[PDB]
């Protein structure tokens, strides 16, 4: 089956690709629409294998360097390997003195075509976790956020180093361990400041500090200042929005690593609950007369700030990831906190967008200590300092990356002069990556056809290693083999790949042509893989391996991704920011939300995302990804209104309510970003989640429609 | 052969001393301040708030011009008056304010003269008529006492103080009471020698004795905390903290304050949350190894503070050396030496940087006195750091290479006497005048920005400043010459108020008259003042030649117009400027208008500051030390001795003397000095036994001792600065620096030199 090797390539390798069968000319590949792309989780989750104890063997060719892999021909006689890439012959090192074809080492077997290196580099570094705190909030929000903090500072391991930085209308970089007085160094909250300037400033040298310092020595004393830590003592003058000093505060803290601990894993946590209203990063002025920039404000250019402010952080991205550290924003506030014009730290390095209510939520408190879950062996899942290396064949050029990286500007063969995304580059770097991170890379094509991804980070036990993925498709001659490339199709991998490009270009100036862009492909494609004869639309069909995906470019075009007009620029930037990360599975739930039906008549089955799904005898679990709706059907609803289910006679009708509640739990514990739970009916106010989720090629429309209108295109 | 100055201050001790003198007749004359006797206020003000180089102005300007003699007063407005002496009355008159002249804005002083039944007044100042208010309305008698002449002090006497209203006030709102700041240099230079734990520990104690007034139970005062040393250190001491807070800013340059609340707390609150700081700090910056500071932005710190917490305040800083850290008024070490040839030898005597002056008039602007306690013990740039604290009204306290065992004393009874220091608060003065003069020219510890407003952030009793008049317009031989000098503060307390002091002159057209009622230990006040303010704007050789030639000028005018017919051989001189020559000379001798041989510009800049803030009875001191025998007083007698001339030729080898300028104390000790007396005093046996370098109080004592220290006390009295002590071996010893003190000698010319170059210009000014 096909489907069998797809879903034993993603466990095994953590890739999926467009196609898993490759056209050998680069004229049809052109012609196939869809380019030869993956999505690519180089941690991908793997119990089954223990890390390799050595290090990994490369091919002597410099420009190539390839890692050992099962590809790679062996003459033990000889004790030599061809480098599949580049066919260069290599030596084995002494060590592996008594190969033979039958104790053959590790990263020779098929098995291991994916497998974990233990790196020897020596210098053994500590994690880093850099608190940064903003105290222009309630004295509530302050207290749940000082107990989610405390919280934190208890999982982290012994050796950690641990640094506060609190803000408002002014900057503090405490001094810890200074016991008996409590001394701390501020800064305007107005001027901005360089690397060099505040390790000058601060009385630093150059490359434990005072302000770094371990849990173990200060876990009383850190917590104990968490505990009297208070909010900002400005008083707030009336129709005027707090002076936060977010900008500036963050400019410190990505600076005081800069100058202390360069290109070391480290992660800076960043809390705020609010906009900043004192640049430089300022988001919004300080009178509340004035709202926040809206979709509209923004497009009919009323948005004095986005432009400047968003440059600010994307110079500090730039910085953060350079050096190799980690910015997480935990952003709850009651309105947005221009998560817009901070988006890119997250979203640059591989740190976490955090979006909430508040601090004091069920909703907060949960998301941020599943941040620090542990594995098997106590170890956090978070990896630090990425180095993505992809090596392919001489017939396969990499275009680029989509998703949490920077390019390293890497040149060599396999870059592909014409370049997608962050491309121009072989190596990317990503700062912080989970089990879950996943990157879209785009190929380009010019007797298999190989692919290797080496992936060197610092895992969270101090460790360095280096994790190696080895893959390979068969080439196919187009002109004989469309058959053999056709059923090679991955629809649910091609409409995530698809979708990401076409949001990139959501982020780039252009604007409403992706959805003219993104159906002039999916009109293409039907016309090279569909059944018809010309002219006739109701002849029209597709094979099995298409069938859904005019039904996933359906909802991706009328999702919140592209439609942002309905939502506010944070709340875009938000769900942009996580899919841009997910694996497949995630990612398909987010374009196309699932839905479940309950009732007597049968076990829990998913249905079609229709208003027809609705009916009266029928409780309905829809998921989207960011949020879980429970919504009870007309009839059900009189039931559960009148008492039936604490009558002892209805057993059975008290199991039925409890059956999607149950599964909404199980939801609600598993997933990383903790979705918003809604419980509705029918007639309820917010019922509007669920019915509103239920030239150009066409505007909103039955899904039957906008088929329709693909079907008569894709004939003629 | 003259007259000594201790003949004189004798005579004047004699006639004088020991009787009442009542200021109720106009123009009269006033002792002299080295006479001691009682006062009452009775129609004037009492010279101890005013003297004046002439109690009877010329009443023309060419007459002016022709004896060339200064019309000036040195107001001392706050001075300490006796306990025998009436206090003074403090007036209130409601809503309406004080009531005040239409015109020229004086204010209701005895010098009103109430008509027509006593409801219209005519200025005694600007002769303008004005309607007496109905609240204040009064009925008159015989020649218009108006009887409560004698009931309202405004009325009657010369001296008083009214209540302020709203409309006197900044932002016409009540102010709020002042806040000492108190500001430490915690650089390496001052953990090593001792200074900062001296500090802090100290002043756990007097805190305590900070400033409030009787009808209030705690002062009013707030309290502040910070340390520097290129860096400053602010400090939480709010009333709830276990635990004070420190408060780190580098952005120096861009100055700031990091708080608002936890800074300037009272004392008595938060009390041990400040006792467990100053146990802290010495500790805290033990190991310090910094050898750069800051001085600009702490005052800058300082000042910004009071302007948040919306009070006046004074700035107790105390700082070690010279600021060299990268920093706004960074100073180098400019001490080029350019002089007496060199015009622009002013310089030396100017700041650096541009920064000092506006950052002085925004002190001044914002109600913040900056006092300076400086130990230096190397260049140090007196100009330019004491710039600030002297244009505020501030004082500064220099300590020539600090030593604990020798120093301390000293500059812990200057720290106590300067916290006790009776003080007002953004203060501004006015001196109001009648037709015909007006004040034209101002000398103190003062910035002005118009021509007629002297503002002074703080005053303190000590403090005194000299005022300049022209001719406006001819003048009245009835009516005379009216001066009423304003001072408008905030009392510790916080209250708005005004000190009022009225005197009446006299006015003649004979220049017989002038020289009758002229004061020479006022003149020389004067005189000292103008050309050390000239300094800093005409080269030094200039100067002397105004101050040389305008002293030939007023003796050969009285020469020739007054004096009975005489001998060309003599010198003739009055009774009133018997001892001018001398005071003048001396004046001509001291470092600020002499040389670099032998003197550090620091000392130079230093005293040029000190005389710029005295009164007369400080600056007669200073001019003409008091040089007491010590060998020949009586046991118990036991007044104190009798002065002897500022000279070698008085000092015996068989002698001990105590010379005292108000500043140094000397104590002189002959080679054959007599050893019943040594060891009666220092406990050792012989000459050659003492130490110089032992310069510590000799406590102990049975007889001479106990009688000696006896009249070093009484010497300090009625003196702001407590007195470094100098003992001195007679020969080849440090008594180079003793010898400059004697000011009857060469050392400049001498005093019989002076004589007879005075004599030489007034027949050279033939006729
Ligand atoms: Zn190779
Ligand atoms: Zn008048």
């Amino acid at each position: 089956t096909y489907l069998e090797f797809i879903q034993q390539n993603e466990e095994r390798d953590g890739v999926r690709f467009s196609w898993n069968v490759w056209p050998s000319s680069r004229l049809e590949a052109t012609r196939m629409v869809v380019p030869v792309a993956a999505l690519f989780t180089p941690l991908k989750e793997r119990p089954d294998l223990p890390p390799i104890q050595y290090e990994p063997v490369l091919c002597s060719r410099t420009t190539c360097r390839a890692v050992l892999n099962p590809l790679c021909q062996v003459d033990y006689r000889a004790k030599l390997w061809a480098c599949n890439f580049c066919y260069q012959r290599n030596q084995f090192p002494p060590s592996y003195a008594g190969i033979s074809e039958l104790n053959q080492p590790a990263e020779l077997l098929p098995q291991f075509s994916s497998i974990e290196y233990v790196v020897l580099r020596g210098p053994q570094m500590p994690l880093i976790f850099l608190y940064v705190v903003d105290t222009c909030m309630e004295d509530e929000d302050l207290q749940a956020l000082k107990e989610s903090m405390q919280m934190s500072l208890s999982l982290l391991p012994p050796t950690a180093l641990v640094g506060l930085i609190t803000f408002g209308r002014m900057v503090q970089v405490h001094e810890l361990g200074c016991e008996g007085i409590s001394k701390s160094y501020v800064f305007r909250g107005t001027k901005d400041l360089s690397a060099k300037q505040l390790q000058e400033m601060l009385g630093l040298s150059k490359v434990s500090n005072r302000f770094l310092q371990p849990v173990q020595k200060i876990d009383m004393n850190l917590t104990d200042l968490l505990g009297e830590l208070q909010r900002d003592p400005w008083p707030v003058p009336q129709g005027k929005r707090p002076l936060r000093s977010s900008g500036v505060a963050l400019s410190i803290a990505v600076g005081l690593l800069e100058c202390t601990f360069p290109n070391t894993g480290a992660r800076i946590m960043m809390f705020i609950g609010g906009p900043a209203t004192q640049g430089p990063g300022m988001v919004v002025g300080d009178e509340l007369k004035t709202p926040i920039r809206s979709w509209h404000d923004i497009d009919k250019d009323n948005a004095k700030y986005v432009k400047k402010g968003t440059k600010h952080f994307e110079a500090l991205a730039n910085r953060a990831a350079t050096t190799g550290h980690v910015i997480d924003i935990y952003a709850c506030a009651l309105d947005q906190t221009g998560l817009l014009e901070m988006k890119c730290c997250p979203n640059l390095t591989g740190g976490y967008m955090v979006m909430g209510d508040s601090f004091n939520t069920s909703l907060f408190k949960q998301t941020f200590q599943r941040v620090f879950t542990k594995d098997m062996h106590g170890q956090f899942k978070m990896g630090f300092g990425g180095t993505l290396e992809i090596k392919t064949s001489r017939e396969i050029k990499i275009s680029g990356a989509i998703g949490p990286c920077v390019s390293l500007n890497s040149k060599g063969p396999c870059v592909s002069e014409n370049e997608i995304g962050t491309g121009g580059t072989c190596q990317w770097k990503i700062c912080g990556l989970s089990p879950t991170t996943t990157l879209a890379i785009y190929f380009e094509v010019v007797g298999r056809g190989a692919i290797q991804f080496v992936t060197q980070y610092q895992h969270s036990s101090g460790q360095r290693r280096i994790r190696v993925t080895t893959i390979a498709r068969n080439w196919a001659d187009a002109q004989t083999q469309i058959q053999n490339i056709a059923a090679s199709f991955d629809q649910e991998a091609a409409a995530i790949l698809m979708a990401r490009l076409a949001i990139y270009r959501a982020e780039t100036e252009e604007g409403p042509d992706v959805l003219r862009w993104l159906d002039r492909q999916l009109i293409r494609l039907c016309q090279k893989f569909g059944e018809y004869h010309k002219d006739d639309p109701s002849s029209f069909r597709f094979s099995e391996t298409f069938s859904l995906y005019p039904q996933f470019m359906f909802h991706l075009r009328r999702s919140s991704f592209l439609q942002v007009f309905n939502n506010s620029p944070d709340e875009s930037s938000y769900y942009r920011h996580h899919f841009m990360r997910q694996d497949l599975t995630q990612s398909l739930i987010m374009i196309q939300p699932i839905l479940y039906a309950y009732s007597f008549s049968g076990p829990p089955e998913p249905v079609l995302l229709d208003s027809s799904s609705i009916l009266a005898d029928r409780i309905l679990l829809m998921d989207t990804f960011f949020q879980i709706l429970i919504y009870h059907g007309e009839t059900i609803a009189q039931w559960r209104k009148s008492g039936y289910q604490d009558m002892p006679e209805y057993e059975n009708f008290r199991h039925l309510l409890q059956a999607p509640v149950d599964d909404a739990q199980e939801i609600l514990h598993s997933r990383f970003p903790m979705p918003r739970y809604i419980d509705t009916e029918h007639g309820g106010s917010q019922a509007r989640f669920l019915l509103s989720k239920v030239p150009i090629l066409t505007d909103d429309v039955s899904l039957q429609v906008f088929m329709d209108h693909l079907k008569k295109l894709a004939v003629s | 052969a003259m007259g000594s100055p201790i003949q004189v201050i004798e005579n004047d001790r004699a006639s004088r001393g020991g009787q009442v003198y009542a200021t109720n007749t106009r123009g009269q004359i006033p002792p002299l301040v080295t006479t001691d006797c009682m006062i009452q206020d009775q129609g004037n003000a009492s010279p101890r708030f005013i003297r004046c180089t002439t109690y009877c102005f010329p009443c023309t300007s060419d007459m002016a011009k022709q004896a060339q003699i200064p019309l000036a007063a040195v107001i001392k407005p706050f001075a300490t008056i006796p306990s025998n002496e009436s206090p003074l009355y403090l007036v209130n008159h409601g809503e309406s304010g004080p009531v005040r002249c239409n015109r020229c804005k004086a204010y209701m002083c005895p010098f009103m003269q109430f008509i027509e039944g006593g409801r219209r007044y005519q200025c005694g100042f600007c002769n303008c008529v004005n309607d007496v208010p109905p609240f204040y309305f009064q009925h008159l008698d015989h020649i218009g006492r108006r009887l409560d002449h004698y009931e309202k002090p405004e009325l009657s006497l010369g001296s008083y103080e009214y209540v302020a209203t709203l409309d006197y006030c900044r932002k016409s709102k009540p102010p709020n009471p002042p806040a000492f700041i108190f500001m430490i240099d915690v650089s390496y230079s001052n953990i090593k020698n001792g200074l900062v734990k001296l500090i802090c520990e100290e002043l756990k104690t007097m805190l305590e004795k900070i400033p409030k007034e009787e009808q209030e139970e705690t002062s009013a005062i707030r309290v502040g905390f910070i340390t520097y040393n290129k860096v400053l250190h602010f400090f939480n001491v709010k009333s709830n903290l276990a635990q004070p807070q420190m408060m780190v800013v580098t952005d120096v340059g861009e100055v700031f304050v990091p708080l608002l609340d936890g800074f300037l707390v009272n004392y008595q609150e938060s009390q041990s949350v400040i006792h467990n700081l100053l146990d802290q700090i010495p500790d805290m910056f033990a190991d310090s190894n910094e050898n750069e500071t800051v001085f600009a932005p702490v005052i800058q710190a300082g000042m910004e503070a009071l302007k948040a917490a919306d009070c006046p305040g004074k700035l107790f800083i105390f700082h070690s050396s010279l600021p060299t850290a990268e920093a706004p008024g960074k100073l180098k070490n400019r001490d080029d030496k350019k002089l007496v040839n060199t015009d622009k030898e002013k310089i030396l005597f100017q700041p650096q940087t541009n920064v000092y002056d506006s950052l002085a008039k925004d002190c001044v602007a914002h109600g913040c006195s900056v006092t300076l306690f400086l130990f230096p013990s190397q260049y140090v740039d007196v100009a330019s750091l004491g710039l600030v604290p002297q244009l505020t009204g501030g004082t500064l306290y220099k300590y020539n290479n600090f030593q604990m065992h020798l120093d301390r004393q000293q500059f812990l009874n200057d720290l106590r006497n300067d916290i006790e220091k009776k003080i007002g608060f953004d203060a501004i003065m006015r001196v109001r005048t009648s037709t015909g003069f007006r004040a034209t020219d101002f000398f103190g510890g003062i910035l002005m920005n118009n021509t007629t407003d002297v503002e002074m952030a703080a005053i303190d009793c000590d403090k005194a400043v000299t005022v300049e008049f022209k001719h406006d317009d001819k003048l009245s031989e009835d009516s005379g010459a009216l001066i009423q000098c304003a001072v408008l503060y905030t009392t510790i307390s916080g209250q708005r108020r005004l000190r009022i002091h009225n005197l009446g002159l006299n006015c003649s057209s004979q220049l017989a008259d002038l020289y009758k009622s002229c004061e020479t230990d006022a003149l020389i006040n004067f005189f000292a003042k103008s050309a050390f303010k000239a300094v800093l704007h005409q080269p030094l050789k200039v100067i002397r030649e105004i101050l040389v030639n305008q002293t030939a000028h007023m003796l050969a005018c009285y020469r020739k117009n007054c004096a009975s017919p005489s001998a060309a051989s003599q010198l003739i001189l009055p009774d009133s400027m018997k001892v001018l020559p001398v005071y003048m000379n001396c004046l001509l001798k001291n470092c600020v208008l002499l040389s670099r041989p032998e003197i550090s510009t620091d000392e130079r800049a230093y005293q040029r500051q000190l005389v710029m803030t005295m009164g007369v009875a400080d600056s007669q001191l200073f001019f003409y030390p008091q040089l007491l025998p010590i060998h020949t007083l009586d046991v118990k007698s036991t007044m104190l001795p009798a002065a002897v001339r500022c000279s070698e030729s008085r000092l015996s080898e068989e002698g001990i003397f105590l010379l005292a300028n108000g500043l140094h104390m000397f104590l002189w000790l002959g080679v054959s000095s007599p050893p019943e007396l040594i060891q009666g005093i220092f406990n050792v046996p012989s000459f050659a036994h003492i130490n110089t370098d032992m310069t510590l109080l000799p406590e102990v004592g049975n007889p001479y001792s106990q009688q000696l220290r006896m009249i070093m006390g009484i010497i300090q009295q009625k003196r702001p600065y407590s007195m470094k002590l100098t003992i001195v071996k007679q020969r080849e010893q440090p008594e180079m620096v003793f010898r400059q003190f004697l000011v009857e000698d060469k050392g400049g010319s001498s005093y019989v030199d002076f004589l007879c170059c005075v004599h030489k210009e007034i027949c050279q000014l033939l006729n």
